[PDB]
């Protein structure tokens, strides 16, 4: 399942850069690349499993959050320039 | 020039300390980078350069030289 | 023209002051010592010349201005008999009123 | 609600009548102590100990409805000593009904009752 | 499949219009109002003050006597016990109605119990005080005179302006609870010489947990603070105030100051079709409330010997309410339909239609026909339906 | 281009999931939950008992002792007030800090005009209430305790449990505002003793205008409702209950339980990071509080001879605050510095900087930068520096006006 | 006028048929009709300029609620049917 | 953030000091810290009698500074007893300071007052 | 059938009541029907038959014969 773990990353990378706003996209790319590395020597099926359908449900939120954020955009932060 | 920039974004990817990085240095083996780094490696470069890999080709990204190829290619 | 009333310093100490009609009473405190300080004197502007009225008293009072009720809802201990001094003007109907000093 | 007071309204089992000139049959109407709820219980009895037949027509709440439709149903089939040992406690049991809801049971206990009493009142 | 909705009295849907306008505060513009050094707290505060003047321009009222609020129940207890409680020296007597929200009832019962006098006024059969008794009501010692504008049960409108003539010429505060009339019924505070007012967020298709109380100025209004904290809302309500909520609460206010007339018009229209659709097909259907003062969207109907809620469990596929003392979590009959003199079994068969903005005359007709056929087969399961068809009187049937 | 913002303990922001788990809500299932007959109040009313669950299980607590409110202000009302009102016929007296927020202190100060007795403990120049004091402050006809988890204004944390064993052992109930510490650090109702318990809705990233008081049920603690109404929450707190805001509250707090460990970690060391920074690049700076009962995420800073204010306009790029009268509406000087014994010139010069989830490291470094050449330029223009650096004693110096 | 009003008012129609829920889908379709109908015999060219800002700004609304609802949607009513 | 008084701030004009220990300078210095807001404003009189230079150090609020840059800008080029004709209200009025923020204007009218007497008690 | 189809689509849109609907009347001339009619029917007309029709063509129906031709035709 090491394909299906890294496609699911990667579409998680993905999804979490096109974030509106400087915090959350921040904050998704940090907290997914942190949770991928904190759970790399899980070696219980079930429990990957687990993860696998959380991470799922995570990225069915980030895509919904992503978008309705697009729909209501503001001005870039200071930092960002 | 694309040579100096494939290697530069490298650099910033695995903290090679920009010596590290030749034309013949695996991704794996050669440097820091297991599976989770080379995603980040790969999306990197489809940033730096407005070019989308296929996963097909994306696999086939091992080393430098293969990403050097194929960024000269497209 | 005579009107008498009662002033009620911070202490409780009953103090028969004696008034004529047209005066004011924050200034009808100074002159016999009844402590209200009305810093902005009579300009409506800092409501230290808070004083209780008493109630049966109250009614015959005039509608407070916009402005005085405006600086009367920041003032302390507000009371639903609470005046303030710079705007009240002594009258033959106040005969026998009663004013009471804030704490 | 409840599945069982959802089958039991939805579904009618012995909604009707029965002849009150008959003298082989018996009625009982009684009435909730603190809200409007009305059973009207009827059963008939055969040449022999046995109900053969028990109606009821109901004013009151789903879960009134569902306990008069309950206590006709196990009245049908037994005698009269096997029927007055029906009780609230049962109904409420076989209903699954809340605190709130036992005045329906005790309503369909006491109709059960008073259609037992004016049987034998009216059998003597 | 979902049911259908007919319970508007009870929460409406939110608005498209006022979601939209909410979502930004909750996505980007999450600043505290309240932070002075900021610029997140200063588009926080401006938001806020736009959403004021909104309510404002819709009661027709100044910006400066809107205070925002978490509901029309701490409206109401605002209202009431902050006036009560200022003005106690000199005045221990309240005047309120039997037919009132039970959060207006609750805070005179609480207030009773602390010292206060509470005079209840019955209603006439028609839902509306007699005026005469408001005027016998009032002792030299009233404080608060508190009427509902539109009645959340029955639907009954009362001379709003006629009892804030009343209180004015006798120098008696008047609070009304508009929560059902805001955004519905022409309003105008200076018009109806109104004191106090409470307004409910997600009655006027905005969100919940939202509300507002007006206090008039001149003359000013004076109510001692329930909520103890930091001063904001002028001292009269403390704790941060939701943005988000209160730019929902704006866009509704606006919204339903645009629509009103249009809404009214056509909840009217259906209101008559549903009326004139039940009465032709059911013999023996009474509607609660006198026609002539009635709000068209609360309808209230009693179904002659058929029980409230085992209607409403017919009607699986249709949200509605019904004054039924079986649908109460204590067992508590309808004190509306008690005050308006209702007997109790044609109280326990009232059934409360709600007809509001996204209402369809599909809806409308699809809930006429379930009703007609159900109330029919109720009918035929019912005993006190047998028995009157069959030529005896309830009235004198001994009852056990 | 909008500022960085770094006042977390005055309001957070929106957690993506919490919006997420509100939207269903503010759409679709718009049904009162108290709407006894139809789907809508069912699902609603089910949709209230998970997010009841969900707050419980993040304070280890029974969902029946959870009772929603409006915010964290009405919870300390309702708290104060109803264990108050509930008791007065034996229990007259009650014991609170002088740096409480100020819902806590204003329902004290009106139960004061009602005929109850206050007491304020001070507390040590460190924050920290002194447990001593505690016990000698208990009187047979003491009815409530009320000290706060965390500081909204220099982030100290006080002896919870100690308290909490101290009131179970004289028989006092004990209240704590928790407001600041809800999903922040551990809490535990059961192992700290808790009597009462308030909550706020946006601190922990949920949406405003909600929150929850918790009220122990055995030994059973009764509160008069200040509410009045239908009777809902238990007869706590009358009013129809926002779905959608206590479905964000239930999952702010379920979001809080998963999150607490790494959050916690990573800002302790931006904290770390922080303070660190601005103290080996600016002299005469000084943090307003106990280091060793401290939570990282806010971080009060003194920078003498600089008044918080003008710091604050300098730094108009960074949202932040101050505990400066300037800064107050009322000239207010920050009561907070005043209990710990900070001297009224640097109560002046103080700054609040937050910390959060949302929090980045170059914010971090940006806001040090911005911070350290704007205190140098501030410096450069106040007498009070020139004087310092010239060997004059500002304390010996009488001043010639005020 | 008349072409750029009529093509305003099909895109409205349009978005606004694609409402999920049952209650905004009627309400917006039969809201626009009659807006539509009672502003025919307007003269005006600033009040017709006006309105149809104001067509522009509740069609931007409508484009965003409309989505935001099929991202977030629910079963079919029992009258949809 | 009024944009007069952030315009002073950024751009402070006249900060800095002068020569204490001189014949042609008076020296003010009023405020406490205590209070919140200190300025220390000195003025050097020319031989003709007209302010030819100003600077002060001002530690407070921005409305503070902004009030005491104003100062140095309006005392500047002016006889003594034009210098005495600057009311606080001229300054808040220029600045638009509010009500809570007239203890800045104030306080920086008794600083030009005082470094005036510091001057007609040093020129003697 | 499609010219029962398209009958009964513009008798319902224009009430028409299903009797003065023939292939040579107009939707405005003969029926009684606006643009603000004209384009719901053609909205109807493109719900009913999956087409989206383009503008150009749209303003070509002007007819119950157009309409007709085009649905045959497409
Ligand atoms: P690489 O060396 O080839 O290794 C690849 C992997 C990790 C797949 C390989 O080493 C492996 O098989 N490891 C076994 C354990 C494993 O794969 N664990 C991963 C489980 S899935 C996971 O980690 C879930 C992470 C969920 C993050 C949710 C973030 C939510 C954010 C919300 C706010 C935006
Ligand atoms: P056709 O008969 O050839 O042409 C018809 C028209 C109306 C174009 C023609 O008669 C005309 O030119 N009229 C002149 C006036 C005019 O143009 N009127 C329309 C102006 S635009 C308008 O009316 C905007 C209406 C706004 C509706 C808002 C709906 C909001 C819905 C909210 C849902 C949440
Ligand atoms: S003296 Fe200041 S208000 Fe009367
Ligand atoms: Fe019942
Ligand atoms: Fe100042």
């Amino acid at each position: 399942s090491r394909a299906q773990v890294l496609a699911l990353y990667r579409a998680m990378l993905r999804e979490s850069k096109r974030f509106s706003a400087y915090n959350y996209r921040t904050y998704a790319v940090r907290r997914i690349r942190d949770a991928f590395r904190e759970n790399k020597n899980v070696k219980d099926p079930v429990e990957i499993q687990t993860l696998v359908n959380k991470a799922k449900r995570d990225l069915g939120v980030i895509r919904r959050q992503v978008h309705i954020g697009q729909l209501y955009s503001t001005d870039k932060l200071i930092i960002e320039n | 020039t694309i040579e100096e920039r494939v290697k530069k974004i490298i650099g910033e990817q695995l903290g090679v300390k920009q010596e590290e990085v030749t034309n013949n240095a695996s991704f794996v083996e050669d440097l820091g980078a297991d599976s989770l780094d080379t995603v980040e490696l790969v999306m990197a470069l489809e940033e730096e350069f407005d070019t989308e890999i296929p996963d097909e080709e994306a696999e086939k990204i091992t080393t430098v030289q293969a990403a050097i190829d194929y960024i000269n290619g497209h | 023209d005579v009107v008498n009333v009662v002033f009620v310093d911070r202490s409780g100490q009953r103090i028969p002051v004696s008034g004529r009609v047209g005066d004011n009473v924050l200034h009808l405190a100074q002159r016999h010592g009844v402590d209200l300080e009305g810093a902005c004197e009579a300009s409506l502007a800092c409501s230290t010349c808070h004083v209780y009225v008493s109630e049966d008293h109250l009614d015959l009072l005039p509608p407070p201005e916009e402005r005085e009720d405006d600086m009367l809802d920041m003032a302390p201990l507000l009371q639903e008999n609470s005046r303030l001094g710079c705007q009240i003007v002594l009258t033959p109907e106040l005969e026998g009123a009663e004013f009471t000093l804030p704490k | 609600y409840h599945k069982k007071v959802v089958d039991h309204y939805e579904n009618p089992r012995n909604v009707g009548s029965l002849d009150k000139t008959s003298k082989n049959v018996g009625t009982g109407l009684v009435g909730a102590p603190a809200c409007g709820d009305v059973m009207k219980l009827q059963i008939q009895v055969d040449e022999k100990g046995k109900i053969v037949d028990a109606r009821f027509k109901t004013f009151g709440c789903g879960s009134a409805i569902a306990s008069s439709s309950l206590a006709t149903e196990w009245v049908k089939g037994k005698t009269v000593e096997e029927a007055l040992t029906i009780k609230n406690t049962d109904i409420a049991k076989e209903l699954c009904l809340p605190p709130v809801k036992l005045h329906c049971s005790m309503l369909a206990e006491d109709a059960i009752k008073a259609a037992l009493a004016d049987y034998k009142l009216k059998q003597e | 499949l979902r049911p259908l909705y007919m319970d508007v009295q009870a929460t409406t849907p939110l608005d498209p219009r006022v979601l939209d306008a909410m979502l930004p505060y909750l996505i980007n513009y999450y600043g505290n109002p309240h932070s002075r050094t900021h610029a997140y707290g200063w588009e926080s505060e401006a938001a806020m003050e736009r959403a004021r003047q909104q309510v404002a321009s819709l009661i027709g009222a100044d910006p400066r006597e809107i205070i925002f609020t978490s509901g029309a129940t701490e409206s109401n207890n605002i209202a009431i016990k902050g006036v009560a409680r200022f003005y106690r020296s000199r005045k221990k007597h309240l005047i309120t109605t039997q037919t009132e929200h039970k959060c207006v009832l609750d805070s005179c019962r609480s207030l009773e119990a602390e010292g206060f006098q509470v005079t209840y006024l019955p209603v006439q059969k028609s839902g509306i005080i007699d005026l005469k008794e408001l005027e016998a009501a009032i002792q030299p010692d009233t404080s608060l005179v508190s009427v509902m504008t539109v009645n959340n049960e029955i639907g009954v409108k009362q001379p709003i302006a006629e009892i804030g003539r009343i209180c004015s010429s006798r120098k008696v505060y008047f609070h009304t609870d508009a929560a059902q009339a805001v955004g519905k019924i022409p309003l105008d505070v200076n018009d109806m010489k109104i004191d106090l007012m409470s307004i409910s967020g997600h009655k006027i298709y905005g969100p919940k947990g939202v509300g507002a109380i007006y206090i008039r100025r001149r003359p000013r209004v004076r109510v001692e603070a329930l909520q103890s904290g930091g001063g904001q809302e002028r001292g009269m309500r403390s704790g941060t105030v939701p943005t988000p909520l209160v730019v929902g609460l704006g866009a509704a206010c606006e919204v339903a100051q645009q629509e009103m007339e249009y809404d009214h018009k056509r909840i009217s229209k259906l209101s008559e079709r549903l009326i004139q659709n039940i009465m032709k097909s059911l013999p023996d259907v009474v509607m609660n409330g006198d026609p002539k003062h009635h709000y068209p969207g609360c309808i209230n109907l009693s179904f002659a010997y058929v029980e409230g809620e085992s209607l409403l469990m017919a009607l699986k596929d249709v949200a509605l309410s019904s004054g039924s003392a079986c649908t109460s979590a204590s067992l508590e009959p309808s004190y509306v339909l008690r005050a308006i003199g209702t007997d109790e079994d044609l109280a326990h068969s009232s059934i409360r239609f709600g007809i509001g903005r996204f209402t369809t005359e599909e809806e409308v007709d699809y809930t006429v026909e379930k009703c007609i056929q159900h109330v029919k087969r109720l009918r035929e399961m019912s005993p006190l339906w047998e028995m009157v068809q069959d030529g005896i009187d309830l009235k004198s049937i001994k009852w056990t």
